[PDB]
């Protein structure tokens, strides 16, 4: 239809009539379902005649067409999104926010949350020429509802933008700012609001303890563990996700998640078709075995061990590294009595079973399982019954075969252990 | 204690 030459013209051109025509000519060539000429577009030197047109509000058409055509250059490589962000095009968006038609603005979100998604430095860009208040300001009333079909979708999104990233991490306080509408829309009754809310948690959690920390206080806690469970995975996973992240600091913050009733639902995270669930659940589980006695003691109330054991014996290598993990933990950090309830569990078999696997770091994992197993029947004097049964599994060959491990480690370990016990 | 689908990064 329309070349780069022929739009550069209109475009170049002072009728408002032309520059309108070939800025729509341009969305259309870049809004191309196969090979978009971004870059001959950039070439052309017409970003800035783009974000030029952003700001008729005179003529609200080409404003539309010139944040359709700057959103879908900016939806590209990196570096069409830096040309983007060099025509000043972060400012024109966020002062078009509150243009007084609704497309424009969704528009305008939209674009903003393009650049913010590139990475840290366009996100803290964004929120620098103050991108939050407005952003906001457009989810202020009270019921979230009578906000307009996809508007809320939209700017949750580019909201989870704001908010994702590291090195470096959201400012504090634009996540201060922004945790409470998260709040809000994490219990809204929109699949995909629910599951952009707890991405967004989850992006805030993944950090120090002291992010940690905000997202708890604001107590989003409980909400997550409702949406646990959840029937929708893409809700499942950031929940899940955002719960993991969250157990992985304080032990006050891990016991923030025990008490909201985190450890009810893991029965089935465990026991999740989807083996992406069963691993996110096994380490965060890990995680929660690495705690205190009493954690351990209500991951065993819970009724927990059965399943951890069964992820041990049944799942695949993935979700069964994180389970050597977790029994690692809790044998490491557990009394006598929950040691004893784990091996009553049938913990010795799995353990075994998996001393025949190429990961040296799984090695190393399950032989420092057995030699804290074995501690705790030396504390019960059971020591010969612990040792008849790794006979029995076939363990005392697996745990010779690894006599012959490369990893000095390994073969330190396992000779340690057949000297004390096996000898 | 040990730490370790995702949204789009952009859209259209």
């Amino acid at each position: 239809n329309w070349s780069v030459e022929d739009i550069v013209k209109g475009i170049n051109s002072n009728n408002l009539e032309s520059q309108l025509q070939a800025t729509q000519a341009a969305r259309k060539l870049l809004s191309r379902e196969k090979q978009p000429p971004i870059d001959n577009i950039i070439r052309a030197g017409l970003i800035p005649k783009f974000v030029s047109f952003l700001g008729k509000t005179d003529c609200s058409p080409i404003q539309f067409e010139s944040a359709w055509a700057l959103t879908n250059i900016a939806s590209g490589t990196s570096e069409q999104t830096k040309a983007v962000v060099d025509g000043g095009a972060i400012p024109a968006f966020i002062s078009l926010l509150a243009s007084p038609h609704a497309h424009i603005s969704e528009q305008a979100v939209w674009a903003l949350g393009n650049i913010a998604g590139d990475g840290s430095a366009f996100r803290d860009l964004v929120i620098k020429h103050g991108a939050i208040d407005p952003l906001l300001a457009l989810l202020a009333v009270p019921d979230l509802s009578t906000l307009a079909c996809g508007y809320l979708r939209n700017l949750t999104w580019t909201l989870s933008n704001l908010c994702r990233n590291k090195n470096p991490a959201p400012p504090l306080d634009a996540v201060e700012q922004i945790l409470p509408t998260l709040v809000r829309l994490l219990h809204h009754n929109d699949p995909e609001v629910l599951a952009d809310s707890c991405w967004a948690i989850s992006y805030l959690t993944d950090g120090p303890n002291e992010r940690i920390e905000m997202v708890v206080k604001k107590g989003v806690v409980p909400q997550l563990v409702k949406l646990l469970g959840a029937t929708e995975l893409p809700i499942v996973t950031p929940a899940l996700r955002a719960i993991g992240n969250i157990v992985t600091g304080t032990d006050e913050q891990t016991q923030k998640v025990i008490d909201a009733g985190a450890l009810a639902v893991f029965p089935s995270l465990l026991t999740n078709p989807k083996t992406n669930i069963q691993k996110e659940a096994t380490w965060t589980m890990s995680n929660i075995t690495a705690g205190r006695q009493d954690q351990i003691q209500q991951v065993v109330n819970h009724g927990l061990v059965p399943f951890l054991v069964g992820v041990l014996s049944k799942a695949d290598f993935k979700t069964q590294k994180e389970a050597a993990w977790a029994i690692t933990n809790y044998t490491s950090g557990g009394t006598v009595e929950q040691i004893v309830y784990l091996v009553h569990c049938g913990i010795i078999e799995p353990l075994m079973n998996l001393l025949s696997a190429k990961d040296t770091k799984i090695i190393q994992v399950i032989l420092d399982a057995i030699s804290n197993i074995f501690q705790a029947a030396e504390k019960l004097g059971e020591t010969e019954k612990l040792s008849i049964m790794i006979e029995e599994c076939g363990g005392l060959d697996k745990i010779e075969a690894l006599q012959r491990h490369e990893n000095e480690s390994v073969y330190k370990a396992s000779l340690n252990l057949i000297e004390k016990y096996f000898s | 204690k040990r730490s370790a689908q995702a949204t789009p990064p952009k859209k259209k």
